[PDB]
RNA sequence: GUGGGAGAGGGUGGUGGAAUUCCCGGAGUAGCGGUGAAAUGCGCAGAUACCGGGAGGAACGCCGAUGGCGAAGGCAGCCACCUGGUCCACCCGUGACGCUGAGGCGCGAAAGCGUGGGGAGCAAACCGGAUUAGAUACCCGGGUAGUCCACGCCCUAAACGAUGCGCGCUAGGUCUCUGGGUCUCCUGGGGGCCGAAGCUAACGCGUUAAGCGCGCCGCCUGGGGAGUACGGCCGCAAGGC
């Protein structure tokens, strides 16, 4: 799954500032995450489609966070981008 | 009928997630090794929706039978 | 790592050196699959509520186990592989919920 | 050549018929009775009447193999089992037990057309 | 974000007992079966009823609900693993990041098509027995595709709440599932029934609107001809739009 832990490193690592959870950044981050990891399981299981769906939303969700903070902070949104490799 | 005594008043504090523990379990069954129904045990619908699972639990330890035969008659 | 309960029932009419085995090659399956053992109950030969292998009774041994989740099913079919055992269930530990209490 | 003397009645009802099989403690049939066994041939069968006919027939002949007292299991749900029961119930055996082993499946398998509306 | 939760939500692998069918063995004898009544059928190569053993497929009694989950189709033995959605409490983080959504892509009961397995019960077609004036039917005895699995197609439906999605507002009572609380009762979140105001042609609807508003999409414009014809697209086909 994922371990308290683990989401826990991925946080203390994409904060803003120490104290940060919900940014756009942090989110974006745990998006990604999450996603990787369903499409992972998805690679087997090519017949789970309930999972599937989910993992379609999750990405719109993603999508739309990062067409925000490329709306406002270009050089941040080239930072996440970066980082996690999306977009290409 | 059906409404004459209920279970869990006779029962005293007891586990309901107990898959081994018979002696307890083997209550909430009939003549038959039919689970009873709720009137019958008196238990909310968490509780008796508990009890199905680790009931079917101990009938596959071997446990608690999975069905008899009904006397009288 | 994960807090299962590993339910094996084997076979009433083994002698001493046989059942010695049994647990042995038991033991030596959790061992080999990576699970620390936290408790076990041994409740012995008890009557079932119905034959197994045409079996009147049935020998219980109870054990509480720690283990990593991806290997469990393996170690329950290795358990299974010995002619001697019967059924083995091995369920994930939930505290208890205690109705009329 | 048995001499007998406790045994199982088995009473299997239906709609259409009855048969009394009467047998051993270990199950094996000493002797059996039904309702074509005793005259009857069409539908009739299954009336409470032949069923007693029958189950008496059969005590009958199972006195023959000397036995007194039995245990009665009924299987099957239809006209006159009781009937059957009522035979044995003084037929000049004691009978110990009653039981009811009619089966039921947990749903294996899918029923005939007659029988739908169930699986 | 953190802390809890319920659940037949999905996928993979494993196991369980009941039941049917067949086979092997023991015992036993003249029928069993089936209907309104019968006949075909099976049975002295020993059935039916009965006890013991084996094989194999399929489905999960009780719990089971007026219940629950899911966007829908739909989802029900038990266990573990992988995994989706959702609800509550705290009021901690971001700071309008929102709604809808023509195209597109994906899912999509059943039947159906392809290739390879599987095949117990049931069962179109078919073969028979009855019934009837006839009976291509209803009833009875058989039985193939099929129903099951893997992969790939097909894309329909009374795919129905015949009720598009979202947000705000407008009496209550009652029953219920699931959270939190100062646990009678209050308070979120689903499922039902009765009903204020209102709406409605009526029936009815009525904080789970069919009320009062706003945003956006789909769609309608007498019946038959007709979901036909021509054309295009998709489909192996059947056929679909
Ligand atoms: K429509
Ligand atoms: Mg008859
Ligand atoms: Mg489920
Ligand atoms: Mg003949
Ligand atoms: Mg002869
Ligand atoms: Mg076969
Ligand atoms: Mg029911
Ligand atoms: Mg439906
Ligand atoms: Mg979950
Ligand atoms: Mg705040
Ligand atoms: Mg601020
Ligand atoms: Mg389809
Ligand atoms: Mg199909
Ligand atoms: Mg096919
Ligand atoms: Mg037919
Ligand atoms: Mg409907
Ligand atoms: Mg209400
Ligand atoms: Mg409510
Ligand atoms: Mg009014
Ligand atoms: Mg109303
Ligand atoms: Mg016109
Ligand atoms: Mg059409």
């Amino acid at each position: 799954p994922i371990t308290k832990e683990e989401k826990q490193k991925v946080i203390q690592e994409f904060a803003r500032f120490p104290g940060d959870t919900g940014s756009t950044e942090v989110q974006v981050a745990l998006l990604t995450l999450r996603i990787n990891r369903l499409s992972e399981h998805l690679k087997v299981h090519k017949k789970d489609h309930h999972s599937h769906r989910g993992l379609l939303m999750m990405v719109g969700q993603r999508r739309r966070l990062l067409r925000y903070l490329q709306r406002e902070d270009p050089e941040r949104y080239r930072a996440l981008i970066e980082k996690l490799g999306i977009r290409g | 009928p059906s409404r004459k005594a209920k279970v869990k008043a006779t029962l005293g504090e007891f586990d309901l997630r107990d898959y081994r523990n018979v002696e307890v379990l083997k209550r909430f069954l009939s003549e038959t090794g039919k689970i009873l129904p709720r009137r019958r045990t008196g238990l909310s619908a968490k509780e008796q929706r508990i009890l199905a699972k680790t009931i079917k639990r101990a009938r596959i330890l071997g446990l608690l039978p999975f069905t008899e035969k009904l006397v009288r008659k | 790592m994960r807090r299962y309960e590993v339910n094996i029932v084997l076979n009433p009419n083994l002698d001493q050196s046989q059942l010695a085995l049994e647990k042995e090659i038991i033991q030596r399956a959790l061992e080999n699959y990576g699970a620390r053992v936290e408790k076990v109950e041994e409740l012995g030969l008890r009557r079932l509520a119905y034959p197994i292998a045409k079996d009147p009774q049935g020998y219980f041994l109870w054990y509480q186990v720690e283990m990593p989740e991806d290997r469990v099913n393996d170690l329950a079919r290795e358990l299974r592989i010995r002619d001697n055992v019967r059924r083995v269930m091995v369920v994930k530990s939930q505290e208890p919920f205690l109705a009329n209490a | 050549k048995r001499q007998v003397a406790s045994g199982r009645a088995y009473i299997h009802a239906s709609y259409n018929n009855t048969i009394v099989t009467i047998t051993d403690p270990d199950g094996n049939p000493i002797t059996w009775s039904s309702g074509g066994v005793i005259g009857y041939k069409g539908s009739r069968k299954g009336t409470p009447y032949a069923a007693q006919l029958a189950a008496l027939d059969a005590a009958k002949k199972a006195m023959a193999y000397g036995m007194q007292s039995v245990d009665v299991i009924v299987r099957g749900t239809g006209a006159g089992r009781e009937q059957a029961i009522r035979a044995l119930q003084a037929s000049g055996l004691q009978v110990k037990s009653i039981v009811d082993d009619t089966p039921v499946p947990h749903n294996g398998c899918r029923p005939k057309k007659k029988f739908r509306k169930a699986s």
